[PDB]
């Protein structure tokens, strides 16, 4: 799935919901709040970013880098060459950690709830689910995102 | 093309709107004369008495008031040819002594249409109805 | 109902269209443009034979790419001209007298491109209303379909 | 039941009131009557014979003048009531009965009447909107011209 | 009476008070409310327009046609030929009903109160009284409007 | 899944997002607009309800009964017997139609996008996923929603 | 000077802004054509069919819509030369029959730049990027 | 500790978002990557040799394309965080460690990088403000290029 | 006619108003130069160094800042002839090398008066006081 | 702190400057103009020797009066050009390449004129901020002090 029309629709819905400046920090804050509320045990996998307190600038920096990379991956949805080249780069960065692939599931559920509630009712969930599988498959490589 | 009865009606309402109620008339008068003397700078030579040198003088602004008010009468009576011919023939007597060139009427014709469209807007302006009806007004003053 | 293209739909159609279609974002046009004819060729098999000049057989050919953008850019004008119907009527007669000289252009062809647009738009445009879209899409096509055959 | 949307009806009423209200001099109301009926009789010369009672042989007569105002007042009534569907349905039904009961009037007359208005009004109204008028007028035409041959 | 200056003044005061669109329906509503409040017995003379309920679309249509004709008569105040031609036409329409001429008196009193209260204090009652006699005389023909 | 904790939060998230009065009719309109946008073929599955015109009073009546049936099933999430009784009664009504259960998957995607886009960012997508399958299974009878 | 890739990007965003979303396009179209026929009144003679006599006619406003929409396509594809050359060569075939003078392109070039800068503002307008890139568009239509 | 004033930071973020957001087509993001790096390699030809992993020998490659986005996404991250001094300090410290640990990178490279941006951006942004950018960028440059030879 | 002491005072206050406080000066500068190069397109050839090709360049906007600031000094000292003659003679030395035509002063004279009246308004503009006093400023720069 | 000329100071500096310096009030310029060079000549004794062309020895000479107004009118342009830094940079390079041809113009000379302005402004301008003033005054001078000696 994840055709070109869905890719372009995802970019327009992401760019609107993401915002710029102060809105980006508050956007990524609610997503990780959902991640820690959906999967409470995944919080202690980030002791290296001072995730004990979500307000710490070490975790605020971790939020910025993660959603920032998600912003740059979504921006390359149209072009496959650099998308896959970056998905592979993120793969070779996350694979050494050896993380559970079920967290990328929880990541999408939090992203859908965060983008959907911020974008509004016209949130295209099937398009976001289909195109999120492309991202998680490029990072995890796990068959879980077929 | 031709100044029919419908083209008259639309010109009347647009002139009343563009003319205003006396608040934007000084601006309406100054705007039209600046086009004439930009397109025809030699026409200044015909209005020496009203100080055509300077558009901003109250003496010339009084002349602009004269020509605007006189033009308002002809537009108001475009529907009624009987009294309109009387008014245009009346204006024809005063303007024949000046020896005004026929092209000079077409310059103030175009300038008035620029002035009107500047006041009402291009989206509502009707050049065909205005050109045809302004030709009627100037033709009566010329003969 | 009345099936007429209301002022409400005009606002609704123009607003959803202007956000998805703009002059700064190239490729956003072409993706929408290529998808409509692609949907048309599958449903209408004997339709590619009408676009041989633009090489409709080869969809990613630069000649069919240019035609795709020309078609929906003219659609963008019509949607933009929904605010000024007088200019729209004078323009719709131009496309009408332009399309019938192409032999094979039929009312059913514009009916198939309507279903082609009803499926493609909700995938790229959020807050897409199909009823409001179709009622004004029909209003446009019938002005392009003044003098031609069913 | 429903005639046209409020936004479309709002466009029609405002542009109609611009060229037709009570404070207009009667001379402007006569220019409208003749121009519209002279154009109507050019489209349909067979329809001119029907206005015998209103002295149609001389359009400059006060009797025919008063007739054109009756028609325009009825049209002005319908336009300003485009937002009330209940009253407009009763109003359109009452004008139909008057015209159907009159002998010799066809439906093609009212359609030709529609094309006269759609052509006469653009030269009087600023930024005439043919769509919104076509959306609000053709319901009135069909409702008034309902039941006529 | 009813000279040309009064005729033109009546048109300007009528056009302002009448309004356009929704205002016309509410204007004519208050007039007939005054008619039915001034002359309560005149209500049952309109059983043919469902005047049992004033909100009925049959009576709302009757209101529209009456005040609409009053609007078209006032519009022809300046020109006598078409005014009298229409006043005679309305006469030949109302004469078959054989109505009491005292109702046209009550009609004017309601019109003056409705136009006066809607136009404001600058309502020219003597001009409206003089020019209303021209209308009622053209419709009724009764000497009552000398 | 769909534990009682998730059952109670869905009700709170539903009652808030559903609204009252005019909000109910507009909510269902946004949902059914999302369904036909997700699956255009599904709009034809309601020809006997005037689905050709979404603003038709017959479809507005259909939208009302569907969102009402959902409203009453979500409200019975805490009582098995009454929920499973009405849920099987809804199966006895939908089985004679022979509907493709994939449409019920599309029904869930629009429901989440309409509640989440209205409830906001705090929308619990995983809990709504787990509990909609209870409703879908009891209606569809299909192993897909296991 | 040259229409580089950066000068393309800035022209695209400025055109989209100056073009609008259909609300100010009639004004955008009328504004540009008034400059051409003021600078080159003899160019009216080439647009007889669209009633070039009167700018305010819906038939001509449809022609302004045609040329504006056609110009919007070339600006949208200035980054992509492959399909751009196809579009300019397509426009080149239709305009060769008119026998349009090369100077006439430079007049509408200048008028469009006046129209754009009138819509966006002089403080943000880039004449160097616009002149270089509009020369590219007209050159393809000429050959 | 402090990078630039809110008003200066407000000017930078708004003009940066004008030319860089998520909804932009990837082709416009590639024009930016090459033009900036081709100009960088013209100022510093010795710095071109360092991007071996991202296939710098062919800038039209998806690998180098994806690299330029990483750099721009990190730059886009820093600009939109100019108002939060606490997070930005942690963010700038993390990018320094990545670049210092990489062998062969000088401080003069980042300075030449600064003059490329100060020259590339004026041809893309309307009414580019060199002062407000110089007030907000040079803190980022020195903080990212801190600890490098 | 003549730049008397009263005509000086009115020119000063109107220039300060039309000049502004630095917010509308870039617009004030760009507006005046566009009139000169429209009326006299060959005058662009004299300003090659400041990139007179393009009005929107910061290098030329700096030149517009130079001439506006220099003109502001003469207006500020129109009442004080002693130091005014010093300032005009100072500007006379730099402008004699350019070989500027006397008519070229009258073009920028007219353009400045258009720029001022565009900023303050025609209803308050005084052409007689401005023409007489701007002739004084240009005469000192010429000799 | 950062010592950079913020947008806040630009607003603050322009607003306090535009009220004290205007085109209608002659003499207000000259009093401010004469006082700055007067303060400079006292602190820098070997500085009058740099303004012999304008007769800097005779301060009330009409030639030094004209120079005084020219200097601070150019300062008024820079403060006004703080809103448009691009035009400001292109202009600051002009004054920079203009001042070094005058032999003896040094960075310390512009440092002495800075203290000359820090003392004169609060006596004529109310609500004068010295920090905000200096940070933008320095920003301007360093653009005039691009290519010259300390
Ligand atoms: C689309 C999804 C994701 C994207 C784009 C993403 C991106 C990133 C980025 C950009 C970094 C920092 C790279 C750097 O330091 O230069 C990072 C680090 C990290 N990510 Fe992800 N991430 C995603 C999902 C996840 C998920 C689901 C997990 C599950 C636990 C995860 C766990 C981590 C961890 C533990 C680090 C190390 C942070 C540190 O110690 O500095 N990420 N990721
Ligand atoms: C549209 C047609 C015109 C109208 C309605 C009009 C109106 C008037 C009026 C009302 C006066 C006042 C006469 C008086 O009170 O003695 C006047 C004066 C004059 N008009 Fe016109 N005018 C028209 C066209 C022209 C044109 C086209 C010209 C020459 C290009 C012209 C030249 C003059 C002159 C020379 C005077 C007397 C000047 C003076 O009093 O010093 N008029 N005009
Ligand atoms: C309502 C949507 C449509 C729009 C807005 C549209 C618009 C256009 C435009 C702008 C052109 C090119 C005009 C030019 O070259 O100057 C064109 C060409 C053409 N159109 Fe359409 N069109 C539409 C639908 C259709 C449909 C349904 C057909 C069915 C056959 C069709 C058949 C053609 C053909 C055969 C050409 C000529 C192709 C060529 O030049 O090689 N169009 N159309
Ligand atoms: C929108 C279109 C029209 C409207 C609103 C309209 C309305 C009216 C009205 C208000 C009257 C006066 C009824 C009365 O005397 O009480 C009338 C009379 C009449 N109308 Fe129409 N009319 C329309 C079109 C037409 C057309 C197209 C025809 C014929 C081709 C026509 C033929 C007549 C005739 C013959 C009379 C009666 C004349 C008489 O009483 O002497 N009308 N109409
Ligand atoms: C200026 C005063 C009046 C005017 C202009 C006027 C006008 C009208 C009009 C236009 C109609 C409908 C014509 C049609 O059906 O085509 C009508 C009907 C009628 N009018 Fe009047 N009217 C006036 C005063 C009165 C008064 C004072 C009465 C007293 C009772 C009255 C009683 C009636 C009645 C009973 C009908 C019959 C309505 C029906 O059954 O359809 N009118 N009038
Ligand atoms: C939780 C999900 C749903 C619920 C609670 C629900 C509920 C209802 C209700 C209450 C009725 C009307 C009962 C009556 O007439 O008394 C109905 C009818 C119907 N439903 Fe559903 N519905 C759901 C989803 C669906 C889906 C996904 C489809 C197929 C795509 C569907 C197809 C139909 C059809 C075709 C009717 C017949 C309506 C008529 O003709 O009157 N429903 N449903
Ligand atoms: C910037 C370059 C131009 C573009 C994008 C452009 C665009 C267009 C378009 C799209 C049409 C519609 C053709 C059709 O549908 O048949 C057209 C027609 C035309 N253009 Fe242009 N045009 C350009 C330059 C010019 C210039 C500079 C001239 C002459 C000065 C010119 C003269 C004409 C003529 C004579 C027609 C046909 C007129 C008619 O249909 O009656 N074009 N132009
Ligand atoms: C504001 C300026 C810059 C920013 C914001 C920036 C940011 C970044 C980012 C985000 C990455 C990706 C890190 C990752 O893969 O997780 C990166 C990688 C890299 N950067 Fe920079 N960068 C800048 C300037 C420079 C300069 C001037 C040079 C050298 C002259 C340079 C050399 C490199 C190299 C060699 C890599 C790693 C390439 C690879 O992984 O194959 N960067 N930078
Ligand atoms: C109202 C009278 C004028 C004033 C106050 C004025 C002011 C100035 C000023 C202050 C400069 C800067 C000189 C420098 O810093 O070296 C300048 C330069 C110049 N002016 Fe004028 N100017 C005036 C009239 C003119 C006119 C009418 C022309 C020609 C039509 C002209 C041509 C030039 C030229 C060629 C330069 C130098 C261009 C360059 O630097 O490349 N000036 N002007
Ligand atoms: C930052 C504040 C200053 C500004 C705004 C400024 C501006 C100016 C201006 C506008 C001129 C005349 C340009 C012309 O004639 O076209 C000038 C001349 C000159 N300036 Fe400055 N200046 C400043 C500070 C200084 C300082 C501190 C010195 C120290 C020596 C200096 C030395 C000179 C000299 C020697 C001349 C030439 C005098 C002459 O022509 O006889 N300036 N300056
Ligand atoms: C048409 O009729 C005109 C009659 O004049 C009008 O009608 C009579 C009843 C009077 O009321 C009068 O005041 C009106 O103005 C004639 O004057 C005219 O010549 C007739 N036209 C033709 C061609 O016969
Ligand atoms: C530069 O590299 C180009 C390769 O094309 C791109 O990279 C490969 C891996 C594919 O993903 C392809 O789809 C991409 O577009 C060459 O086409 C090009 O000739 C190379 N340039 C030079 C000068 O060698
Ligand atoms: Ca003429
Ligand atoms: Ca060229
Ligand atoms: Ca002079």
């Amino acid at each position: 799935d994840c055709n070109i029309l869905q890719r372009l629709k995802v970019k327009m819905q992401w760019a609107k919901a993401y915002g710029f400046g102060t809105e980006r920090a508050k956007f990524g804050n609610s997503l990780w709040t959902s991640i820690f509320n959906y999967a409470p045990d995944a919080r202690d996998l980030f002791k290296s970013v001072k995730s004990e307190d979500m307000r710490s600038p070490q975790f605020k920096a971790h939020i910025a880098r993660v959603i920032g990379g998600l912003d740059r991956v979504i921006s390359m949805f149209d072009n496959e060459d650099a998308l896959n080249a970056d998905l592979e780069h993120l793969k070779s960065q996350h694979d050494p950690r050896g993380l559970d692939a079920l967290n990328f599931v929880v990541f999408g559920k939090a992203l859908f709830a965060t983008v959907g509630g911020q974008f509004g009712v016209c949130f295209d969930l099937p398009a976001w689910e289909s195109c999120y599988k492309v991202i998680a498959m490029g990072i995890t490589g796990n068959d879980m995102f077929s | 093309s031709e100044c029919g009865p419908l083209q008259r009606l639309k010109v009347k309402r647009q002139w009343a709107e563009a003319y205003g109620s006396g608040n934007g008339r000084e601006e309406f008068g100054h705007f039209i004369w600046a086009n004439v003397f930009k397109v025809a700078p030699s026409a200044r030579d015909m209005f020496k008495r009203v100080r055509g040198d300077n558009i901003y003088t109250p003496a010339f602004r009084a002349h602009a008031t004269r020509v605007l008010g006189g033009l308002d009468m002809c537009v108001a009576l475009l529907d009624d040819e009987s009294v309109l011919n009387t008014q245009l023939a009346h204006l024809a007597s005063q303007h024949s002594s000046r020896g005004v060139s026929a092209e000079q009427y077409n310059v103030v014709e175009h300038a008035v249409m620029m002035g009107v469209e500047h006041e009402i807007g291009q989206n509502v302006f009707d050049k065909d109805a205005w050109q045809a009806c302004l030709d009627v007004i100037t033709s009566g003053i010329q003969g | 109902s009345s099936n007429s293209c209301t002022t409400e739909d005009r606002r609704e159609m123009q607003l959803m269209w202007a956000n998805v279609w703009s002059a700064q974002f190239t490729g956003r046009r072409l993706a929408i443009a290529q998808a409509v004819f692609k949907d048309l060729f599958a449903h209408v098999p004997d339709a590619v034979g009408l676009f041989d000049r633009v090489h409709g057989t080869e969809i990613d050919s630069s000649e069919f790419k240019a035609h795709c953008i020309r078609v929906v850019n003219g659609l963008d004008s019509a949607i933009g001209l929904l605010s000024d119907p007088s200019t729209l009527n004078e323009q719709l007669s131009h496309l009408a007298t332009q399309h019938q000289e192409r032999a094979g252009v039929t009312k059913g062809g514009f009916s198939a491109i309507a279903q082609s647009f009803l499926r493609v738009m909700p995938q790229v445009a959020s807050c897409f209303n199909p009823d409001a879209w179709s009622r004004c899409f029909n209003r446009i096509t019938n002005g392009m379909t003044e003098g031609l055959a069913e | 039941s429903e005639f046209c949307s409020e936004a479309d009806a709002t466009i029609v009423i405002k542009q109609w009131n611009q060229i037709y209200n009570a404070g207009i001099g009667a001379k402007s109301r006569w220019t409208m009557g003749n121009e519209i009926f002279s154009s109507l009789f050019k489209l349909k010369p067979e329809s001119e014979v029907l206005f015998n009672n209103v002295n149609v042989a001389n359009m400059s007569s006060g009797a025919f003048h008063a007739h054109t105002v009756r028609v325009l007042s009825g049209l002005d009534m319908g336009i300003n009531y485009l937002n009330d569907a209940g009253t407009l349905t009763s109003l359109t039904a009452h004008l139909a009965a008057q015209h159907v009961a009159r002998t010799g009037l066809k439906a093609v007359y009212f359609d030709a009447m529609g094309k006269v208005l759609m052509t006469v009004l653009p030269s009087l109204i600023d930024n005439f909107n043919p769509d919104a008028w076509r959306n609000c007028l053709l319901p009135l035409k069909n409702a008034i011209a309902k039941g006529l041959p």
